[PDB]
């Protein structure tokens, strides 16, 4: 009944993928006992958190309702929770607790300064009772004393194996066909964040199961995620490069209205197209890039859509004159 | 085991490192003890936590623990501590040699509160006779003007680079530990000040490769690598550039800020370009990097950068 | 199925009032032995622990073993509308999911029934282990309590410490330091008062005044508590009863 | 320095909780001749004076003149503890920086010393000189207590008259208005019920509520209090001790 991101948790160390050069880290520091202070940090959709809790519910068992405290983003996250709660929770040692306790801080990297000084200081004094686990997106928001007080760990996205296995074991356990260009644009398009493709998969699941037996094409796929398949951002791309301006307005228009294309992503697979080209002088590839940034810069304050559009057709047509 | 920074914390004032000119300012004021009420500011781990404890330390010697009160981000800084304790403190009767004086010393005066500030005024004025203030803080903008005009300013510089060099081969010299000068340079490199960070990425790369060389210390610090990201913003041909920013930064995983933050440091290190276009070649880094900032990360965007630098360089 | 009466009705009151404050839900579990108890505070430090036998009862049956969960606040909020001189009697039948409390006195009709419900929790956790402590000490509860709530405004630890045949409380702060020292001696007269002292190593070690003032409050059950400390282990505030005991297990700080 | 051992550990904790709610921070002068205190208001309005001689203190040995300036809270805090059938005892080393205060069981070997931070304060003292007060007289303490808890509740002023050997109290609030008077009169019976009178000259004061209900927690050290009034200078209460006396210097109203 639940959703899939949240059945499909892992809940061991075995039952996470394309991560073993940290689970193996973590394994010697389970099998040596010499848990430090953790940093795990890297994209979103990867198993920061998963690990972390696997490895929780590994080290305590059936202690964890007991020693592991889990604390999030901003819960009323003054001074005063970190000078009450996390505080208390480092200090007051257990009836019956022999080792030390673990308190884990998801999303971290919303702290101001002063609140990561309190509990840099904090980490600092009770290193001794208890450790810490700090979970972040960007580890450039952090202070630098914090991050040197622990040791980090960098989660690199899911390769294309791992992704695999997992959506094959997924798909074993589910009744859904996927065809083999079904799953070669799921990993194009998502990007290596498995969230994401757990999402999608019981979205175009439940989104094509009339007769409990079609296939998942790249059409609905393209639909789910909204976004362009490649053979319209060659044809647009043609067209630009090969029609004149009225016409090429008009194709341009009715391939993003008839399928709702945002500017952004459509100049995304536009530059990723070109990036392959021949192209024989180098004068056109500066002014592309170049117009293209400032284009992409402010579509980002929303201008207006269509000067934008016919900025952009007039930088791809003056960029190749050479 | 234990943490280096911890073990080789410098405890006499003459030991540390850096500043040269109010060290001695310091030091003259340990040595007198008129000291006055003193706020001491600059960027973080460049010694202005240890040089405030280590005076308190000399100056009161083996009254340290009666006369000395420190209040940092871990304990509550409120109304009620700085009406009630910080007052009883102040009055509490303590009979010191002729010039010392009961020391409070409050450390990230930043976070505390400007009605908490307020309250401090007349209750430094007031028993300026046996107690002296001491706050350290990073930036001096978030203390309010009152405070900010009753006591004398301090400023920390950030450290230069034969200061954490020397005090590096110290503390090698004192653990016998296997280096080279490229593994010390690429220490200087990986802290650009930070003497805390800088022992702390030392004694992470001793612990994990045995041997400080530069492949350690840039497969340890977990940031991109220097020597590719010149060849990167070096390259003769834009599509060499590209292609190293596409393979060999994006697929890994890599940041957007944190490519652009390298880049800025390593553009600043380029010692064979001649100056202007250093300058400008960072003016087109920074305008991508505040482009970045602001919500947008496109490869786009780092491609642009690129193909403005070669521009520049051309 | 479960019928179980006393003689009076301060007793259950003053020992639910021992650890009314420490926790606020708590099981009983009754068996042909009597009643146990064990629970722990939110901050997981204080582990309170009561047993109470088949004799300070007057009629006592039960069939099987019978959990009961249900508040401390609530109970007491029922048990404080009781006359000194009555009767409570607990009333318990199959599937139990409503005590029946009956307070009852032969000298005049005053049937006083009290339904109250019953909120489970499922959390049991007993588990005691050790049974040799270091050093043992037994004084009047209301001494002790003097010198716990006379001690406890200077600071927020007190140190105890168990040296040659002088026990010494202290205790340091902002506003000065406090010392308390006690000798053992023994009084023909009224060994009420008398201070009992068994010591195999010399022992220190502190605790947090909250949780001493929250163990103290139940000082109304005998005159007389047992201290049992020991290193690496937690300590143990025992307090008789007769038919049973009230302990506390406290764990020291660092 | 100083060695002071009290009969009654009750006496100073009376003394203590009789002013410890009209000043935060009181001098002690230890003297050869005994205790002095004075210490004024945190408004300036109210002082208040106190004089213990060597008679009420088993032992009183000064080595030379010192001054302790502590706190009244945590003395207050700190004399709570001790029971009453004990055996006080004040110590001070050389350069006082902390006071000792011991306390010992006659029957046992329950010994319980604490100490105490001392606090620095700035020697305001202003010396007393005798004045002719204009009306004098002492009365119950209990009646006076009655009376000012009586009349308090009106208004946040009392009116003070001695006419004619009579004695007023009137209040006006804007709740109502209330009077008392008093004649002196004198019972062989009981003294401890009788009211003196000596006047000079009829006078009209005015005082503040709130002070007196802070002076009026005296009564539990004395059962007579004097009241000592002139036309203009501040009203003199005294409750003498069994060697020697607390005086509140309340400051008049204005016209
Ligand atoms: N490495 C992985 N192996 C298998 N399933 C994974 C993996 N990473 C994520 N998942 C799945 O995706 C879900 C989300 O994982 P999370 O740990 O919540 O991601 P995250 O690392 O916390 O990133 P955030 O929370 O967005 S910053 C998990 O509950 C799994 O179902
Ligand atoms: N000049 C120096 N000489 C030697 N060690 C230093 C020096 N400056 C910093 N350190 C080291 O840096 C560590 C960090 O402590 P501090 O420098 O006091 O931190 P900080 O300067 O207060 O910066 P904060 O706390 O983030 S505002 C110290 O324990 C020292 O080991
Ligand atoms: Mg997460
Ligand atoms: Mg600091």
């Amino acid at each position: 009944n639940l959703p899939w991101v949240e059945k499909y948790r892992p809940e061991t160390l075995d039952e996470v993928y394309g991560q073993n050069e940290v689970i193996t880290t973590v394994r010697k520091f389970v099998d040596e006992g010499k848990l430090p202070h953790l940093l795990f940090y890297g994209p979103p959709g990867t198993g920061k958190t998963s690990t972390i809790v696997a490895l929780a519910r590994e080290i305590y068992g059936k202690n964890y309702s007991n020693m592991v405290l889990e604390l999030n983003a901003s819960d009323d996250r003054g001074i005063d929770v970190v000078r009450n709660q996390i505080k208390d929770f480092a200090s007051t040692r257990q009836i019956f607790s022999k080792g030390f306790k673990l308190i884990i801080l998801d999303e971290a990297d919303a702290m101001t300064n002063a609140a990561q000084n309190a509990l840099r200081r904090v980490i600092e004094r009770y290193t001794k009772n208890t450790r810490f686990c700090v979970l972040a997106n960007y580890a450039h928001k952090l202070t630098p004393a914090l991050l040197s007080r622990c040791t980090r760990f960098r989660f690199q996205p899911l390769p294309q194996e791992a992704i695999e296995r997992r959506i094959a074991n997924v798909l074993v356990h589910e009744k859904l066909k996927l065809s083999p260009n079904a799953e070669k644009a799921l990993i194009e398009l998502s990007n290596g964040d498995m969230r994401r493709v757990l999402n999608v998969l019981q979205s175009c699941k439940a989104t094509l199961d009339n007769p409990d037996e079609d296939e998942i094409s790249d059409d609905v796929i393209y639909e789910c995620c909204g976004a362009p398949r490649p053979s319209d951002l060659k044809a647009v791309l043609k067209s630009i490069l090969e029609d004149d301006w009225g016409t090429a307005h008009y194709t341009l228009n009715k391939v993003r209205s008839a399928k709702g294309l945002a500017l952004i992503d459509l100049i995304e697979g536009i530059v990723k197209i070109l990036e392959d080209y021949e192209l024989q002088n180098e004068e056109t590839r500066v002014h592309l890039l170049t117009k293209l940034a400032d284009i992409e810069y402010s579509i980002s304050k929303g201008g207006n859509d269509q000067i934008q559009g016919s900025a952009v057709i007039g930088a791809i047509k003056a960029s190749f004159e050479n | 085991q234990l943490p280096w920074v911890e073990k080789y914390r410098p405890q006499v004032l003459s030991d540390i490192v850096g500043n040269k000119e109010t060290i001695d300012r310091l030091q003259q004021i340990a040595k007198d003890g008129n000291m006055p009420h003193m706020i001491i500011s600059g960027m973080p781990g460049i010694g202005k936590t240890t040089s405030v404890h280590c005076l308190a330390h000399e100056l009161l010697g083996r009254s340290y623990a009666d006369g000395v009160l420190e209040l940092n981000a871990s304990d509550d800084r409120g109304i009620d501590v700085v009406r009630n304790q910080i007052k009883h403190f102040a009055q509490k009767k303590l009979h010191l040699p002729p010039g010392k004086h009961k020391i409070v010393i409050l450390d990230e005066a930043d976070s505390m509160t400007a009605g908490a500030q307020q309250a401090l005024r007349r209750t430094m004025e007031l028993y300026s006779n046996s107690t002296r203030f001491a706050f350290a803080c990073n930036q001096s903008n978030k203390i309010i003007e009152p405070l900010q005009s009753r006591c004398a300013i301090l400023r920390y510089s950030k450290l230069s680079d034969e200061d954490v060099l020397k005090r590096l081969l110290q503390i090698i010299k004192l653990e016998d530990v296997k280096y080279t000068n490229d593994g010390l340079e690429a220490i200087i490199f990986t802290a650009e000040g930070d003497m805390r960070q800088a022992i702390n990425n030392l004694q992470s790369t001793v612990a994990g490769h045995g041997l400080v060389n530069a492949d350690n210390v840039f497969k340890i610090v977990d940031s991109p690598h220097p020597l590719i990201v010149k060849k990167m913003l070096l390259a003769s041909n834009l599509e060499d550039s590209i292609q190293i920013l596409r393979t060999d930064l994006w697929k890994k995983g890599y940041s957007s800020i944190d490519i652009v933050t390298t880049s800025f440091r390593v553009t600043k290190n380029l010692a064979q370009v001649k100056e202007s276009v250093r300058l400008e070649m960072i003016k087109e880094i920074g305008l991508t990097h505040m482009r970045i900032l602001e919500g947008v990360g496109t490869y786009l965007q780092l491609a642009s950068m690129l193909a403005k630098i070669h521009k520049l360089n051309n | 199925m479960l019928e179980a009466k006393f003689e009076e009705a301060s007793l259950f009151k003053r020992i639910i009032d021992g650890f009314k404050d420490c926790v606020q839900l708590v099981n009983f579990q009754c068996k042909e032995d009597g009643i146990i108890a064990q629970a722990v505070d939110d901050s997981r430090v204080l582990l309170v622990s009561l047993e109470i036998g088949v004799e300070a009862f007057q009629e006592y049956r039960c069939d099987h073993p019978v959990t009961l969960g249900m508040d401390l606040t609530s109970l007491s909020k029922i048990l404080r509308c009781g006359n000194n001189t009555d009767t409570l009697t607990l009333i318990a039948d199959n599937t139990p999911d409503s005590i029946i409390l009956l307070f009852e006195d032969t000298k005049k009709d005053r049937i006083a029934e009290y339904s109250l419900k019953l909120m489970d929790i499922d959390a049991d956790f007993l588990k005691i282990e050790e049974l040799q402590y270091d050093s043992t000490l037994s004084l009047p509860s209301s001494e002790f309590s003097k010198i716990v709530r006379d001690l406890s405004q200077l600071s927020d630890s007190i140190n105890i410490m168990i040296t040659k045949e002088t026990i010494k409380f202290v205790a340091d702060g902002d506003i000065g330091s406090g010392s308390v020292i006690i000798k053992p001696f023994v009084d023909m007269e009224h060994p009420e008062t008398s201070i009992k002292l068994e010591m195999d190593q010399p022992v220190d070690l502190t605790f947090g005044a909250k949780y001493l003032l929250d163990i103290i409050k139940g000082s109304s059950l005998s005159d007389r508590v047992g201290i049992r400390l020991s290193s690496e282990a937690p300590a143990l505030f025992q307090f008789d009863l007769k038919s049973g005991f009230l302990q506390f297990f406290l764990a020291p700080k660092f």
